[PDB]
């Protein structure tokens, strides 16, 4: 009722590497279909996330987010999870469109320092899931939407278990989760 | 027909200690009461509020005549509840609600009280175990006890309107010119409510179908109706016609087809992903809905309602429970149907449908192949509508590829321009069904060559009778020779390609590859 997921292919086969592949495309390509996944599935119960709803951004009350800026010199920001999430998918959206580092065309190269932007890229990714399982499954379950927010976090979290894009620790959050779907 | 007046002389019959029995057939009757068309005199039956009448004694047991299928059901549930001394065996974490639901409409379908009274009040303790133990059940029916609530005078006034007063809807068969206004398409909010509310009228004098396909997993993407009730309206001939009224949310971001047009000023890198998102959604309704034995023959992009980027559906006076139906007994859009479904109409100048010939009277559709191309020409409309603002002229041409509209494609694109080939071949039983399409979607991000080896292991080419000629490509693919030494070699086996009535795409596809290798 509440594990549910979708047909599909076999997952853990969509997130492999395929032969001949350069590491950092691969990566590319799925870090851009993940944040388009997870940013339409946030604005799902986009209305039922306030300001009152969430004063801060969080994963249940052991997990609380700051926002680091990558502009602004100053400590990681404590606000509300609506103000951090409209900015973090705009935020991402920046990097993606950015051709110096996510190109889209032939014969420009990735950056020494893709790894490191795709994997800060996608460690809010996940805790924009985190907050949605932990603050909003009930908007979910009555969308009926279990099984695709389901399948599109299994899809998400094979791809970073893949390649080990996200720390262990900062997977915590959803940890029993992330088991019951790998089992 | 009125065929309801046995199970009144039963339910009057029954001991009235055993108000189960009595719920029974309230519940038998009103099963029925939504697979019949209305008459004059019914409509005032099911309208009778004082005592002796059908409304009246649904009050008596707390049930709202005007209630959605499943609230209708889960109220009842509770009445049930309220009268049963034998508590069965509680077991909420292995019961779906969907099952209970189709088992209890079996019942009040065509079974007698006397053979199924105690699995007839075990299914309805069951569900309403969930209204009071399950989060999702609970607040589901909090939410429509509270709207119904809220628009009962609304529902009331709608009730007391006038007949003479009282609409006509002229019938037609567009998107161009969108919906007609009555008096009661108009949206509205309720205080404490932000999303806005609408009445629709649908164009159908039962609402058989829509019953069934509310107990079943497919009833997901329907948009949540609030209310259902029959109306009187005036007909063509200004007699009274009956319709349901049904409320349910206002669908906030239009349909398909306008998200695809959204994307055109969007960042391309979006375009496929978000063709992934609406699609799963696509795919997943449609194997859904077939696993019910019903079928959609009309899968177009506007049909299909988003809200809160949801794909829903609220028009199903299409379906139909026939997986092989004469080309007469479906409605569709003649821009997306299969040419089997074409070549049983006849077409004046410039190409409109202006009858059936010959082959309606025998020519029968697959509907599983049928939606398959509808999908792939959905498919196609949404991919070729992010880089034009109308459909070009050569939309329904399967020789011009969704990526040739596309200046610079992606990988993504080009796969997915390759499902659209797949699932739009000519012969039905060639056709990529829904769930290999299924299959393939998680892999579009491959690239294109292990993409295509990706399709062939899903469909093989076998499977299309092209097994010959792709062993005498891949012989010469295999070949050492390149440049114009290859080309010769390759010359025969190209003459053969050129010889199809309609252009095998899989073919069209290594063929160039091979080209390639030719010119050096
Ligand atoms: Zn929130």
């Amino acid at each position: 009722n509440a594990e549910a997921t979708l047909g599909s292919g076999n997952l853990r086969q969509a997130v492999m590497l395929p032969e001949g592949e350069d590491l950092n495309e691969w990566i590319a390509v799925n870090t851009v279909d993940f944040f388009n996944q997870i940013n339409m599935l946030y604005g799902t119960i986009t209305e039922f996330c306030t300001e009152a709803s969430c004063p801060v951004m969080s994963a249940g009350p052991r997990y609380e987010y700051h926002w680091a800026d990558g502009t602004n010199i100053k400590k990681p920001i404590k606000c509300s999870a609506p103000k951090y999430i409209d900015y973090l998918m705009t935020w991402v959206q920046d990097q993606l469109d950015d051709e110096t580092l996510f190109p889209s065309k032939i014969g420009v190269p990735f950056p020494k320092n893709f790894m490191s932007v795709a994997k800060t890229i996608l460690k809010r990714l996940f805790r924009v899931y985190a907050h949605i399982y932990h603050q909003h499954f009930d908007s979910v379950m009555q969308l009926q939407e279990e099984a695709h927010l389901n399948t599109s976090f299994k899809h998400f979290i094979f791809f970073v278990q893949e390649f080990n894009l996200i720390d262990r620790r900062e997977l915590a959050p959803l940890q029993e989760l992330i088991e019951k779907l790998g089992s | 027909a009125k065929n309801t007046m046995p199970l009144v002389i039963a339910y009057n019959n029954a001991p009235e200690d055993d108000k189960i029995q009595k719920l029974f057939y309230l519940q038998k009757i009103n099963y029925l009461l939504n697979k019949t068309q209305l008459n004059d005199d019914l409509f005032d039956w099911i309208n009778d509020a004082e005592e002796g009448g059908w409304l009246n004694e649904l009050a008596k047991f707390s049930i709202n005549p005007n209630a959605s299928f499943f609230l209708k059901g889960m109220q009842f549930a509770k009445a049930i509840t309220e009268e049963i001394k034998n508590k069965p065996e509680i077991n909420s974490s292995e019961v779906n609600i969907y099952h209970l639901m189709q088992e209890r409409d079996q019942l009040l379908k065509e079974v007698e009280f006397e053979k199924c009274a105690t699995r007839y009040a075990e299914i309805n303790f069951l569900l309403n175990e969930l209204a009071l133990n399950d989060k999702k059940t609970k607040e589901i029916v909090e939410r429509q006890t509270e709207i119904l609530r809220l628009v009962a005078p609304k529902i009331k006034a709608i009730k007391g309107e006038s007949i003479d007063n009282l609409p006509v809807i002229p019938s037609y068969k567009t998107k161009e010119l969108g919906n007609h206004v009555n008096n009661f398409n108009f949206k509205f909010t309720m205080s404490g409510w932000e999303a806005p509310f609408v009445f629709r009228v649908e164009d159908r004098h039962e609402l058989g179908k829509e019953q069934e396909l509310h107990s079943y997993g497919v009833s997901k993407y329907f948009i949540e109706d609030y209310s259902v009730f029959m109306m009187r309206f005036k007909a063509e001939d200004g007699s009274t016609v009956y319709k349901p009224v049904i409320l349910s949310q206002f669908a906030n971001q239009n349909n398909l087809e306008e998200i695809a047009k959204q994307l055109k000023d969007g960042s391309p890198k979006n375009i496929a992903p978000r063709i992934g998102y609406y699609f799963v959604q696509l795919t997943d309704f449609c194997l859904k809905l077939i696993e019910t034995h019903n079928y959609h023959p009309d899968i177009k992009l506007n049909n299909f309602l988003v809200h809160n980027n949801r794909v829903l559906v609220s028009d199903r006076k299409t379906f139909t429970t026939n997986d092989n139906p004469l080309a007469s007994e479906i409605l569709t859009s003649p821009l997306f149907a299969p040419d089997e479904f074409l070549k049983c109409l006849l077409f004046n100048k410039e190409g409109d449908p202006v009858g059936y010939n010959r082959n309606a009277l025998w020519k029968r559709m697959n509907m599983p192949q049928f939606m398959a191309y509808q999908l792939g020409m959905a498919l196609k409309q949404f991919l070729i509508l992010t880089q034009l603002d109308e459909l070009p002229d050569d939309f329904r041409n399967p020789d011009h590829s969704a990526v040739s509209h596309f200046k610079t494609p992606s990988r993504q694109i080009i796969n997915l321009s390759l499902l659209v080939q797949e699932l739009t071949r000519l012969d039905p039983d060639k056709r990529m069904t829904i769930k290999q399409f299924q299959t393939l979607l998680n892999f579009k991000n491959l690239p294109p060559d292990a993409f295509y080896q990706k399709v062939e292991e899903v469909f093989p080419s076998s499977q299309l009778g092209i097994a010959e000629d792709i062993e005498a490509l891949n012989k010469v693919l295999n070949s050492d020779l390149k440049g114009e030494a290859l080309l010769k070699q390759a010359n025969p086996v190209f003459t053969k390609l050129s010889k199809y009535d309609p252009k095998e795409t899989r073919l069209t596809r290594l063929a160039e590859k091979l080209a390639i290798r030719c010119f050096n």
